[PDB]
């Protein structure tokens, strides 16, 4: 299986194997700690291979559900008061950290419920303080552009796997302006990781807007190929443009510019143009499930989970 | 060998 290596490494209780430090106490640590747990659940649950265990389907079900409900409680453990997440407990908030929960919550819900007034606090907290009136994002206090693009396609990721829960009209005016935002300023494009990371994040609402459709074809014309026809197909972080070079090895960078390349063409449900690049990100994946990086890590798992469910 | 970076080509080559 694609999900094989997660599946064997949640299962045996041990890490992924991520080549990055994760500093011990960080909120991102833990967060990415309840991440390989989820994508299990959500293969073995949505695919139904619980089959997988020829002793007790229900005991196993609810022994993986006790730990993802371990990874919420220590998740909140960062939580202030007005519902914001900081790095570290007692530091300063952070609109990316709130974000990225939101995301893990967001997901987690379909399986293990959250708090929904809880995720209503969060998410009101974000888009009230830390929007702008144009639409982007901002933190906690050309380049700018490529900032706020970032950090505005990656709040939008975390509104978006939250919404459903929450889905008040303040969170979905947000979300219009964000998107806003992102058609607007996305092309011409700075760099393909950008354009990436916007595509995916466009990808999670109105997927037949034509400048949508202008971005992720302006995202597939940067695409790496081996092969006649392909074999493999992924995307290195900068545009061929600015760097017409071929890449020699792996960076954390690439793979995730390509994570959300694939992600976006899942949710577009192309299985055709998918298949070179699941067979790269099965390569570019270390023993234990994990790749070089957390955000790298998540969305390839992601995207080797969502194919498999997809496909098989 | 790693085999994936062996050949590699832009499906849309600028020139
Ligand atoms: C194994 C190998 C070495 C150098 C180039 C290629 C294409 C393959």
């Amino acid at each position: 299986l694609l999900v094989g290596e997660i599946l064997s490494a949640v299962l045996s209780q041990e890490g992924i194997n991520i080549l990055t430090h994760l500093p011990k106490g960080s909120a991102e640590a833990e967060l990415m700690s309840v991440v390989p747990v989820f994508y299990v659940f959500h293969y073995l649950e949505t695919g139904n291979h619980w089959n997988i265990f020829h002793s007790d389907p229900l005991i196993e079900k609810q022994k993986l559900k006790k730990k993802l409900k371990e990874g919420m409680l220590s998740i909140m453990s960062y939580r202030n008061a007005d519902y914001s997440y900081s790095v570290w407990k007692g530091g300063s908030a952070s609109t990316w950290l709130t974000a990225f929960a939101l995301r893990v919550l967001g997901q987690v819900n379909k399986y293990v419920e959250q708090n929904q007034n809880s995720i209503c606090n969060s998410l009101l907290w974000l888009v009230e303080n830390y929007q702008l009136d144009n639409g982007s994002f901002k933190e906690n206090s050309v380049e700018a552009r490529e900032n706020s693009l970032y950090l505005t396609a990656f709040t939008v990721i975390g509104i978006r796997k939250a919404f459903d829960i929450c889905p008040l009209v303040k969170i979905d005016t947000a979300l219009i302006k964000a998107d806003n935002f992102l058609l607007e300023n996305t092309l011409p494009a700075q760099s393909t990781f950008t354009l990436a990371i916007s595509a995916y994040a466009l990808s999670l609402g109105d997927k037949t807007h034509p400048q949508f459709r202008s971005i992720v074809s302006a995202l597939k014309r940067e695409a790496l190929v081996k092969g006649n026809p392909p074999i493999y197909r992924f995307w290195k972080d900068n545009l061929q443009h600015k760097d017409s070079s071929v890449p020699n090895t792996g960076t954390a960078r690439m793979v995730e510019t390509t994570a959300y390349a694939l992600l976006t063409s899942l949710n577009l449900k192309d299985i055709n143009y998918v298949n070179p690049v699941i067979k790269w990100l099965s390569e570019e994946q270390r023993y234990g499930g994990g790749f070089y990086s957390t955000q790298d890590t998540i969305n390839a798992i992601e995207g080797l989970t969502e194919y498999s469910l997809l496909v098989k | 060998c790693v085999e994936r970076f062996c050949d590699v080509y832009w499906e849309y080559p600028a020139v």
